[PDB]
């Protein structure tokens, strides 16, 4: 590894991350699996599992193993590293934490929010009462309706 | 007045380019609200 | 066979009317917009089609 | 549904902060002798302990 190593006994790559943030301590990495009643699993890596929370963690070609922190352009002018975590029902998608809360890693990443203010989320589950849904996407299509006519 | 009229005409051509124009403007919304 | 030849066939005259009806509501943008551009459908704009 | 499965470390399983490594080569280094300075980066081996 062209950085100096240490295992992942100590954690210090996780304990920079949080102390430095100041959210939370040290916890154990495991890897994960997709529990499902057909019983299909793919293995996405071994990532962090602080509590109930669950953080993407990835190893390099060189073998290194890092949590995947995405460097997303915030509105300070400096691209903040923050530490990701599992996204949708599913949790197989990978999702970015920003201003404290989740999203989706379409679009804010990679540049300023003068461009962009707010990124798109992707819900921790099925989305909400899908029925009414079908409705709004029907009222979606009467506000193009009421827009058209 | 001469040249009262030939203004208002100008300015009735410009008109007529500008509500075009906004109606153009128009259509191009019918169509991107069609796609 | 014959179910599936008559869903072609349903697909394809589907397909006749939305072009007949796209090619009917055709339009062309004019950049200076002094006037409707001469390549319009009649029925454009109509409740008819939509 | 999400599952944990407890596993071993892949290799070294490094970090990325970790131990200072100038220091690291310096304590290396610091042993004795006439010339002791280290080929490359320093690691770690089993036979030796």
């Amino acid at each position: 590894v062209k950085n100096v190593q240490v295992a992942n006994a100590d954690l210090t790559e996780a304990k920079a991350a949080l102390t430095a943030a100041g959210v939370t301590g040290t916890a154990s990495v495991v890897k994960m699996s997709y529990t499902d009643n057909n019983g299909k699993t793919i293995d996405g890596g071994l990532a962090v599992k602080v509590g109930d929370d669950y953080y993407s963690a990835t190893q390099n070609k060189d073998g290194s193993i890092s949590i995947n922190t995405t460097k997303y352009t915030a509105d300070d002018g400096t691209s903040k590293t923050a530490l990701n975590k599992l996204g949708g029902a599913d949790g197989k998608t990978e999702v970015v934490s920003i201003g404290g809360k989740t999203y989706a890693a379409s679009k804010a990443e990679g540049h300023n929010f003068k461009a962009q203010p707010d990124l798109a989320e992707a819900a921790a589950t099925t989305t909400e009462n899908p029925l009414q849904k079908i409705d709004a996407a029907l009222a979606q299509v009467d506000t193009l309706r009421s827009d058209l006519g | 007045a001469g040249q009262a009229i030939a203004n208002r005409f100008t300015a009735n051509i410009k008109g007529l380019t500008q509500a075009s124009r906004n109606a153009n403007d128009g259509i191009s919304i019918a169509q991107t609200t069609e796609g | 066979t014959k179910a599936k030849e008559a869903i072609k066939s349903w697909v394809d005259a589907y397909n006749s009317l939305v072009d007949t009806f796209s090619s009917l509501t055709k339009y062309t943008a004019v950049e200076p917009g002094e006037e409707a551009s001469d390549k319009n459908g009649a029925l454009l704009g109509d409740s008819v089609v939509r | 549904k999400v599952s944990d499965t407890a596993a071993t470390v892949t290799g070294y399983a490094d970090t990325t902060i970790a131990l200072d490594n100038s220091t690291f080569k310096a304590s290396a280094t610091g042993l004795g002798g006439t010339d002791q300075k280290i080929d490359g980066d320093l690691k770690f081996d089993d036979t030796t302990g």
